[PDB]
């Protein structure tokens, strides 16, 4: 539900590892988080992993750029805003991975 | 005329009805 | 390391970058691997362990499991609990850090996974003491395909210590031609010299063939072809005095006729006419004189100073009597 | 071998592919346009089927199966395979002015056709597809990608009275029953 | 008759309405070739080039409009464009800018630039690739022997115009590209040698090209698994010289028999550095058989 | 087409790396350093573009230092000067024996240097303390960046997520270091907190070389796979300008010493020659293209729009428009 990030680490690296690590998430969860975080119209996001990372990071960068309202700021305030705007994406992916992990039946082959 | 002149700038939309 | 290989992504490598790498790997005779072309219509990135399963390990695991079948194959059913457990168990054995077949590293090299192949060899090297020559050779293949080719030569000179020990190195040296007269290291050095000329890094062809001449101290056949190859690469560039010595080491007294016939032409056609004159060479004193005399007796006397060149040559070769006859014919 | 297998582990099939393209087909159930849109939300549900030759080392149905998911007006269907990838396997069937019954999907094999029997709150349906041993003519596949039984479904008439039927209001469905069973 | 055949070949030539007035071009050509054969006046042969130049532009406009019918006949303004590529003589500028780019007829863009004149190295090299790859394209329905013969006829015809002007005939590039096509298509090793021989390219200058193309050690021959190919070309070229020595001038031939022995010694040093496969053994035999004929040509 | 070199100089051995002196400390501004299979050479280059009584070029050797190993990389100290009595030549090199050599010379007949040891495969990149000259940063295939003092002690280090391929020290904020990694990441590190600051991505693997624009410190530039890549740190973690550059892959990058829109890049050694290009952010193309026999290294003259590349027994030089 939350990621530990050290003070020798960039928060964008840690979240872009976890979001794209094999079998944490589905493309079906990530694309739903992306469509709704972008507050979008009906984009059919038929994307690969190496396409999808770019639209995900650029969506977070456009929202983060949308938050810097003054002309002078600290590297501490930047790392805090970076970590908020990534957690705010990650928890959205997790809620769409819940809603796609939910169980509907068993299937068995006796052959 | 044998001479050729490229002019991409203004063309007529081939795929389209005429105004 | 098996967690990391099961999480680490394979690269989106182009077909152009794969068919070129395959035509750089056939240079070693290693591979019936033409089947790699059949399946790359995939809609997803794989991990380096998934890539290894689909294009190598599954082909071996299913050969092994049906090698000695406990009932006729038209009467064996598939039992999922025994099948999946045995397939994953043999994939773990084919990923084990001490496995002497090198097939995982060969899959990464064959599929151009040359960053992940440095990081995997580096996570392995401080504590595993198996496949060490195979790992320095395949790290040398990384350093070639990243352009770090002088590190690659040192990694091949390291891996050369371990030929005659590791099935991948002792596989790399194999042939259908049966003149088993050379050393396993000279077979390995030829396989790497083929690669360095098929890439075209002539420094490393010159340096490695010099390092091969010490482990090739008798054979005469391979000495004559390798020294002809050193002579050629020096002369292709401009190393006319290094070409010279690599050539005077040629034991094949027929090749030392033809190698001069390249050198004298290339020195004339670069106008490097002093290199051509001081020149101790061995053997072909008569043939150079016959080429200059036949050229002098065919050309116009006021267009090319061939008689004064031939005089200067006969004087400097302390043959004043032939210098005199040449100047008298000229007058 | 085996042991006694005292526990199992779940692995996801969390594929890193582009989102599997569910080919959507509108089942325009003739006559349902008189329905009152007080739609009964049931639950969602899923299910599956196995070929009778799927366990055999030399079968064109070896390691193949069929599975489905249901929500609202919609039924989703795929064929899957551990052996060779299945082109055009993904489909979606969408029942106008109806709602699907949870578990109201049944599959029957025959030596010529796969037959799928489907139930909504107002219409029953019979879909028919080729069996793989009528598509393919060989104990040798050479193709590194196969076509699914679902590939050719764009040639089926979903308004044919041999395939679709409006459920008669007498005897009539017991109100809000999901439960059914269908067979050949 | 020419001043009324012009008034059936001005406004009036493919038809540019599309099909009856190509008979008027071909018949005006027949009438002007009949005029000049009965009465060889300047002007009735000057008007003949006007008609045979109009005849290739006419065929390019036919290649355009039928390709709109054959590809795009479900678009509304193809009826407009068909009625336009009907009624008038369109120049190379109209044919490219108004039709072949808006419809994107790559086949017809290649057809237009084959006709659109010639001008110095980079564009000259593109146009020689365009001419080769059009004749490779439009011959796809025929066998390798017939496609060799068609490409030979094209490159021998245009080579007999441009080989007299070495800004417009980039011999060295045409030889490399034709051999890279032969190496791909699996045509004869005698092919590019025959084509350059039948243009009339001086055989010593033809050798200077294959000599430098081999010395390039181009990764193409290696990437096509034929790393020997240009030595087989040099063998066929030098055997063709040896068994017809009239292909070198009776003063130059002695200079050339040196250069051929000097080069054959070079290629035999090269070959005897290679791994001794049956091909390297056979070609070492072929070049020593060639040496053992050149040693009698002097 | 290629441009011929404007100027050429010949050597005792092959050249594998070459770098000009970037510093303005006491008449040292025209010094050049280069490395071969056995040695490092120090000399000077005057050009007709700086001294009006010179036709073309005056090259001059000052000292060869023979140390019996290849030279793989070179970095200058800011302490280097010719105005002093004696002069001070101070620099370091990397070499095939996985070690750093610190040289300090008064231009007497000497062959004296200090060795620093502890990297565990080859060393791709070196940079001094750009201001006081008292430390050296170093990157290697051993997955480390390492800081070292003149006493030869490792003073700090950072672990990387691939081989370290490039390193740059900030000249004013001298507590900030840039590193670039074979995985395609470029990171910034703080030397006083001993922590990471931020990172950038190439989209491309391998990354082969990166450089920091010391005429506009918001600009980063690199090569990876077949492209050159340029970022602006005030905007995005991805390359604001990206272009395919070399067919045979791309190897080195250098920003111009004098212009924050001018830079150069090399390909790999293509069978007989390395290809190179000069690029300008105002242009859709390279402005200069070049080709060199086993062409090696890449550097820029301290004051001229002039670049240098080594190779087969030579240094070769090109002048460009701006």
């Amino acid at each position: 539900e939350e990621i530990v990030i050290r003070d020798d680490q960039d928060p964008r690296e840690m979240y872009l590892q976890s979001l794209f690590t094999p079998g944490q998430f589905t493309n079906e969860a990530l694309c739903k988080a992306l469509q709704i975080f972008c507050r979008g119209t009906e984009r059919n996001l038929d994307l690969s992993w190496s396409e999808l990372k770019k639209e995900v990071t650029l969506a977070v960068e456009n929202e983060l750029q949308g938050s810097v309202t003054e002309y002078e700021f600290s590297q501490e305030e930047f790392r805090n805003l970076q970590q908020e705007f990534w957690c705010k994406f990650y928890a959205c992916c997790l809620q769409y991975q819940e809603a796609l992990s939910h169980p509907l039946a068993l299937h068995l082959n006796p052959h | 005329i044998k001479k050729l002149v490229l002019k991409n700038l203004n063309n007529s939309n081939l795929f389209s009805p005429v105004n | 390391l098996i967690k990391w290989g099961s999480e680490c992504l394979a690269t989106d490598v182009p077909l152009d970058t794969l068919e070129s790498n395959l035509q750089h790997l056939s240079v070693l005779e290693l591979t019936d691997s033409g089947a790699l072309m059949a399946n790359r219509f995939v809609s997803s990135p794989q991990t380096i362990v998934e890539l290894f399963f689909q294009e190598v390990a599954r082909k071996h695991i299913i050969s092994h499991l049906f090698s000695q079948p406990k009932a006729p194959l038209s009467q064996t059913g598939l039992n999922w609990p025994e099948m999946i457990t045995a397939i994953t168990s043999y994939l773990l054995q084919l990923l084990w850090p001490s496995n002497p077949g090198c097939l995982f590293l060969e899959c990464l090299m064959g599929n151009c996974q040359y960053v992940q192949l440095q990081d995997y060899i580096q996570l392995l090297h401080p504590w595993c003491q198996v496949n060490v020559g195979s790992c320095r050779f395949m790290l040398g293949r990384c350093y070639l395909v990243t352009g770090e080719g002088q590190k690659a030569l040192e990694c091949f000179c390291q891996a050369a210590s371990e030929v005659g020990k590791e099935e991948f190195l002792d596989r790399l040296i194999r042939s259908e031609d049966g003149e088993i007269v050379s050393t396993p290291r000279l077979q390995y050095y030829d396989k790497v010299l083929r690669l360095l000329d098929v890439i075209g890094l002539p420094e490393l062809v010159i340096q490695l063939a010099t390092s091969a001449i010490t482990e090739a101290g008798d054979d005469w056949k391979s000495q004559a072809t390798l020294r002809t190859c050193i002579f050629k690469h020096h002369l292709d560039l401009g190393h006319n005095s290094q070409a010279y010595e690599a050539l005077t080491q040629i034991p094949d007294s027929s090749r030392q006729l033809d190698c001069l016939r390249q050198l004298v032409v290339v020195l004339c056609e670069r106008s490097q006419l002093q290199d051509l004159v001081e020149f101790p060479y061995v053997n072909l004193h008569n043939e150079v004189v016959g080429i200059i005399e036949s050229r002098a007796r065919a050309v116009d006397l006021m267009t090319h100073n061939y008689y004064e060149l031939l005089y200067a040559f006969h004087i400097y070769r302390h043959n004043y009597r032939k210098a005199g006859t040449v100047m008298f014919e000229y007058g | 071998a085996g042991a006694l297998e005292r526990s199992f582990v779940e692995l996801s099939g969390a594929e890193r592919e582009r989102p599997r393209h569910f080919r959507e087909f509108t089942v325009c159930s003739i006559g349902t346009a008189n329905a009152v849109a007080g739609a009964v939300k049931y639950s969602e549900s899923a299910g599956g089927f196995y070929y009778v030759e799927s366990g055999k080392l030399f079968s064109v149905t070896r390691n193949r199966f069929i599975h489905w998911k249901t929500s609202g007006d919609t039924l989703e269907l795929m064929e899957e395979s551990l052996d060779i990838n299945l082109l055009n396997n993904a489909i979606r069937l969408k029942f106008q002015n109806c709602s699907v019954l949870p578990g109201g999907v049944y599959v029957s094999e025959t030596q010529n056709r796969v037959i799928i029997l489907m139930l909504t709150n107002q219409t029953v349906h019979r879909l028919l597809l080729p069996h793989p041993s009528r598509m393919y003519r060989s104990e040798l596949v050479v193709d590194s990608q196969m076509q699914s039984i679902f590939t050719d479904i764009g040639k089926v008439d979903f308004t044919d009275p041999c395939n679709y039927q409006l459920i008669p209001a007498v005897p009539g469905i017991s109100p809000n029953s999901t439960a059914s069973t269908a067979w050949l | 008759a020419a001043r009324v055949l012009s008034r059936l070949a001005d406004m009036h030539s493919t038809e540019i309405s599309l099909q009856q007035r190509l008979e008027y071009i071909a018949r005006a050509i027949l009438s002007a070739k009949s005029s000049t054969a009965i009465s060889s006046i300047a002007a009735d042969g000057e008007f003949l080039h006007e008609l045979e130049e109009k005849m290739e532009v006419a065929r390019i406009q036919l290649q355009i409009q039928e390709t709109l019918q054959r590809q795009y006949s479900h678009h509304s303004s193809v009826q407009d464009a068909v009625s336009q590529l009907d009624s008038e003589l369109m120049d190379i500028t109209k044919l490219y800018g108004e039709f072949a780019d808006p419809f994107k007829l790559a086949e017809c863009k290649l057809a237009i630039i084959h006709c659109a004149g010639y001008s110095d190295p980079i564009l000259v090299q593109t146009l020689w690739q365009d001419i080769i790859e059009k004749e490779l394209s439009d011959s796809v329905t025929l066998s390798s022997s017939d496609r060799m013969h068609a490409l030979s006829l094209k490159i021998v015809l245009l080579g007999k115009i441009y080989a007299g002007t070495p800004r417009f005939f980039p011999l060295d590039f045409i030889v490399q590209f034709l051999e890279q096509q032969v190496c791909t298509l699996n045509w004869d090793v005698g092919f590019v040698i025959q084509t350059m021989n039948e243009i009339g390219v001086p055989l010593p200058r033809l050798l200077e090209v294959y000599d430098q193309l081999f010395k390039s050690r181009d990764p193409f021959w290696n990437r096509m698994k034929k790393p020997l190919h240009l030595l087989d070309c040099i063998h066929v070229l030098l055997i063709r010289y040896v068994e017809n020595p009239s292909q070198v001038l009776n003063c130059e031939r002695r200079r050339f028999t040196n250069l051929c022995l000097d080069a054959v010694c070079g290629y035999l040093v090269e070959l005897q550095s290679m791994s001794s496969s049956v091909a390297v053994q056979a070609i070492t035999g072929n070049f020593k058989s060639l040496q053992a004929k050149l040693e009698r040509l002097h | 087409a290629s441009r011929n070199a404007a100027y050429t100089v010949d050597c005792e051995d092959y050249v594998h790396v070459v770098e000009f002196n970037p510093f303005e400390n006491g008449d040292s501004g025209n010094l050049i350093a280069y490395g071969g299979n056995n040695y490092v050479v120090i000399g000077t280059c005057t050009f007709q573009e700086e001294e009006a009584d010179v036709e073309g070029i005056q090259y001059k050797t000052l000292r060869t230092f023979h140390h019996g190993v290849r030279v793989d990389g070179i970095a200058w100290s800011p302490e280097t000067r010719l105005d002093s009595l004696p002069p001070v030549i101070k620099f370091c090199t990397s070499a095939a024996d996985m070690k750093i050599r610190l040289f300090t010379s008064d231009l007497q007949d000497k062959n004296e240097y200090k060795v620093l040891e502890g990297h565990t495969d080859f060393i791709n990149g070196l940079v001094f303390d750009p201001k006081e000259g008292q430390e050296i940063a170093s990157v290697s295939d051993d997955h480390t960046c390492r800081i070292w003092n003149l006493e030869g002690v490792q003073t700090a280090h950072f672990v990387l997520h691939s081989p370290g391929m490039s390193v740059c020290w900030h000249p004013e904020e001298t507590f900030k270091l840039m590193v670039a990694e074979k995985n395609g990441t470029i990171r910034f590190y703080d030397l006083l907190a001993q922590q990471a600051i931020l990172s950038l991505e190439s989209e491309q693997v391998p990354l082969m070389s990166a450089h920091w624009c010391l005429k506009n410190t918001f600009k980063v530039g690199a090569v990876a796979g077949n492209d050159w890549l340029i970022w602006d740190i005030t905007r995005s973690s991805y390359p604001q300008n990206k272009r395919p550059v070399h067919m045979d892959r791309a190897c080195l990058f250098r920003w111009s010493t004098i212009s924050e829109n001018l830079f150069a890049t090399t390909g790999y050694p293509g069978k007989m020659a390395s290809q190179f290009q000069i690029h300008h952010l105002g242009h859709p193309q390279p402005i200069l293209m070049g080709s060199v026999a086993v062409g090696s290294g890449l550097s820029w003259h301290r004051t001229l729009p002039l670049c240098v590349i080594g190779g087969d027994h030579k240094l070769l030089f090109w002048v460009t428009e701006v």
